[PDB]
RNA sequence: CCGCGGCGGGUGUUGACGCGAUGUGAUUUCUGCCCAGUGCUCUGAAUGUCAAAGUGAAGAAAUUCAAUGAAGCGCGGGUAA
RNA sequence: CCCUGUUGAGCUUGACUCUAGUCUGGCACGGUGAAGAGACAUGAGAGGUGUAGAAUAAGUGGGAGGCCCGGGCCGCCGGUGAAAUACCACUACUCUGAUCGUUUUUUCACUGACCCGGUGAGGCGGGGGGGCGAGCCGGGCUCUC
RNA sequence: GCCCGGAUAGCUCAGCGUGUAGAGCAUCAGACUUUUAAUCUGAGGGUCCAGGGUUCAAGUCCCUGUUCGGGCGCC
């Protein structure tokens, strides 16, 4: 755990990538490259019910983590990438969002950009379900 | 855990090693006993090991008997300084009493003689052959010419289930000289009430109160 | 039963030498343990830059992304490798009720590279227009996209790599289609989306060295 | 697959639209349920049993006793043109 | 045909006793270099719940006052349980790690034994000159050429 | 002969040295305007047989009464 800065005169970046599902959410924070990470997480190492796998509160309980995992290493600013299940599939990030952003920005970091990656297709494959769909 | 002028693997002669007077690290008197280490010989099996042995120095410790019996021993032994007393003592130290500041109790050494060995299994059984006061055959209870030796520094000793042997030898009080006709005596008779096994003698502590042992050869 | 991360050395990387910031962040790499060397697991890495923090006041909108190319020490060094548009903008400009126009063309510069070039394009609506369509023709579409097919080649071929980002840090090019396409019929919302290289040329060091000074 | 044998020999001057080993019997039409059994195969330290060798101790030694222990059978999944 | 013989042949399998071939281990011909996985031995640190009881008294054999400064905190008797905790240890159990040995260890590595293919055994590896052309601060030549 | 595991209420069946669990039958009630299905109490337990040692055994050891694996073989 290693540190070549000072502190006011620039702010040491990472980035992130919050993956948000209806029923599992994960925070992946890397590096610049993406294809160097610092650190992993998910929701459901934390709660033992499968059924709240996606609760918001599930999603503080490893973003604190990962902030306090990575405050001993030496990051002061993220950036975000946020991203929804995607595809042919929904398109609607669930509600592990708002409250796991604010969740770590209220733990001490520097929220740098925002945007969105959700893969979003130009013109899909079939969707599985019939043509009457899944009905219940 | 230590004892700061004795080391414990450094083997002293018979002599040497009643250096012994350097383990005062309390004012009181030490109760010097002995953790053997008793190899090969399973207490799982038949083979048993319960007897006693005779000491000369007079360890001073306390002493409180309850010799019990119905015999010609009340007529043999009433001057020699115990309480003997008939199975009017039997009704008495039956442990009815579990109770505040007096028990059927503090008697270091009990008695079964031949005529009271249906009793004293009977009655006190399950209150004494656990705290060890009950009487046996390989606990020499017939203390016409050994209640004496009960007094005296005489001691007695069996077999651990953990694979050793505790018994008092000594009080680091007494003198030198006295002490090693407690390491006489102490060696002689483990070898020969010990039964023809791997080596016998293995592990042996001096202990004390807040000690350390130290083994000698 | 070992923190892997005391294993690890941050390095920097740099940006060519038309723009104004040279540093753009902190990168680890292991160290060259006996056979992987740290240079080359660092080399082909690719750094999704926006420009507004590259530059002083320019606008957010647009992205650019670099590789690596080669090892000074403590020290990487960055080529253009394309550009990007965001998807707040596109999807904020895309709505009904207008003509959307799309193009894309491919071009070699005068040292070779193949670049890729998209484009849009979409109509306004004017001041007065009470008319609630605005919708073009077709053949008014395809006399739109010769133009720009014309004009993305016409200031392709006749220079290098190194003024073209000058073409594109600005919006010089949406400007000039804006400007000789609006005699036709008039549109408003005019970018570059996506220009993408194809086939970079052989590695010559020191090219890159003077695009550093 | 041959052969007493070797860097031996056929298939093979061949290469999966190819060699080799099987059961049914044209076309049209259909080909049902069962993997407990006997076979076959796969995960095997998930382990009960398991030689020679190499190891430890007691003995004057020949010996005697202990740890460990490959495949395969056992245990667990797949398979009825 | 049918029966008997202590007479035989051809075939079959869960008959009895054996065998070519094939699977697996060991010793050899059979070398040179590094890393990793154990079998623990000496010896180190950690824990324990039917409550009762000064606690979680795992089991020791005693001890009847020290400890720490004539003073203060605790009995073994109580308080109360199956054994009592003031009083030191040894002995187990498993966890973890350094340790030296122990040792059975597996992947990566070199080429010289050995094995395979190809050829009328026909241009191999270094180093040069010549070339695309260059950090061009032209030059020592740089990955291909 | 060698080693090895297995037996508990009327059927299948849990048991963590400090206590006999469970699901399904048989009753009686409750819930529903009334039948179905679900809800709950209750009745049944010698922990396959004798001993051990332990304060305390269904539990570790021991053997005998019952089912089964495997490798072995000179009267
Ligand atoms: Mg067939
Ligand atoms: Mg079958
Ligand atoms: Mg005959
Ligand atoms: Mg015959
Ligand atoms: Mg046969
Ligand atoms: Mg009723």
């Amino acid at each position: 755990s290693l540190g070549p800065q000072v502190a006011e005169g620039e702010n040491v970046f990472g980035v992130c990538h919050i993956f948000a599902s209806f029923n599992d959410t994960f925070v992946h924070v890397t590096d610049l490259s993406g294809k160097e990470t610092i650190c992993r997480v998910t929701g459901g190492m934390k709660v033992k019910a499968d059924r709240d796998e996606s609760s918001p509160y599930a999603a503080m309980l490893a973003a604190q983590d990962v902030a306090q995992r990575c405050k001993e290493l030496g990051i002061t600013a993220l950036h975000i990438k946020l991203r929804a299940t995607g595809g042919n599939r929904t398109k609607t990030p669930g509600p592990g969002a708002q409250s796991a952003l604010r969740a770590l920005a209220r733990s001490g970091m520097k929220i740098g950009r925002i945007e969105d990656v959700t893969p979003i297709p130009s013109d899909s494959t079939r969707r599985k379900g019939g043509r009457r769909g899944r009905r219940l | 855990m230590s004892s700061k002028v004795s080391r414990d693997t450094l083997y002293e002669a018979v002599r040497e090693v009643l250096h012994g007077n350097q383990r005062k690290r309390r004012k009181f008197l030490e109760t010097v006993e002995l953790q053997i280490s008793l190899k090969n010989y399973d207490p799982q099996k038949d083979k048993r090991f319960s007897g006693t042995v005779r000491l000369k120095s007079t360890p001073r410790p306390k002493f409180s008997v309850c010799v019990l019996g119905d015999q010609q021993h009340c007529d043999e032994a009433k001057a020699v300084d115990i309480p003997h007393m008939d199975i009017e003592a039997l009704k008495k130290l039956n442990k009815n009493k579990k109770l505040v500041k007096k028990l059927a109790k503090k008697y270091d050494a009990f008695l079964a003689s031949e005529s009271l060995i249906k009793q004293i299994p009977r009655i006190l059984g399950p209150g004494l052959n656990k705290a060890g006061k009950f009487p046996s055959l390989l606990t020499h209870n017939e203390n016409m010419v050994a209640k004496v030796d009960e007094v005296k520094s005489t001691i007695k000793f069996q077999m651990k289930k953990v694979l050793c042997l505790a018994v008092a030898v000594g009080h680091v009080k007494m003198t030198d000289d006295e002490l090693v006709y407690n390491i006489h005596l102490a060696v002689n008779f483990l070898v020969s009430l010990l039964k023809k096994n791997w080596q016998n003698v293995r592990a042996l502590y001096i202990k004390s109160t807040m000690g350390k042992p130290q083994r000698l050869y | 039963v070992v923190d892997p991360f005391s294993k690890k050395d941050w390095y920097d990387v740099k940006a060519p030498a038309m723009f104004n910031i040279r540093n753009i962040g902190k990168t680890l790499v292991t160290r060259t343990q006996g056979t992987k060397i740290a240079s080359d697991g660092l080399k082909g890495r690719v750094f999704e830059v926006s420009l507004a923090d590259l530059q002083n006041d320019e606008v957010a909108f647009r992205k650019f992304k670099l590789i690596t190319e080669d090892v000074q020490g403590k020290n990487c060094l960055t080529n253009f490798h394309g550009m990007d548009l965001t998807r707040d903008k596109m999807c904020s400009m895309v709505k009904k009720w207008q003509t959307m126009i799309e193009a894309h063309v491919d071009v070699k510069t005068t040292d070779g590279y193949l670049l890729r070039l998209f484009c849009v394009g979409f109509t306004k609506k004017r001041n007065n227009q009470i008319r609630k369509t605005s919708y073009a023709q077709h053949q008014q579409v395809r006399q739109i996209r010769k133009k720009m097919m014309e004009i993305m080649t016409r200031e392709v071929q006749t220079n290098d790599l190194k003024e073209v980002v000058n073409k594109l840090i600005p919006d010089s090019i949406g400007k000039d289609i804006e400007k000789a396409c609006q005699s036709i019929y008039p549109l408003h919302d005019v970018f570059v989306r996506k220009v993408k290289m194809l086939k970079k040329p052989k590695f010559e060091l020191g090219k890159l060295m003077e695009l550093h000074g």
